[PDB]
């Protein structure tokens, strides 16, 4: 009844053919997973100039 | 009792200051090069400069 079940902007028939963009990972192949990224940033130091 | 006191005096001075968050200006002097098979047109890099 949903043209996309999960919800991503890709379509189920585009899913599932694998007619979408090829860097995604397998894992969201089947319609039911979502392509969805969840980047985060890792502080790693930092650097005080005292004026 | 009168008195007449004349005098003369010269100076010179130095000073230097300076700040401490912007205390140096570097640039740099980098050309890009290519390696791959296609043209690439509007080349623009981003790139760390890193100390140590």
């Amino acid at each position: 009844l949903e043209s996309n079940t999960a919800g991503d902007p890709y379509t189920d028939y585009e899913k599932a053919s694998g007619s979408f963009d090829k860097a995604i990972k397998t894992e969201a192949r089947d319609p039911l997973v979502a392509a969805y990224p969840i980047v985060g940033v890792g502080m790693e130091k930092l650097i005080i100039s005292t004026n | 009792s009168t008195a007449v006191q004349d005098s003369n005096g010269e100076s010179w001075n130095t000073g230097l200051s300076i700040n401490k968050g912007e205390s140096a200006y570097i640039n740099a002097n980098v050309r890009y090069y290519n390696t791959g098979t296609a043209p690439m047109y509007k080349v623009t890099p981003t790139t760390n400069l890193v100390l140590d």
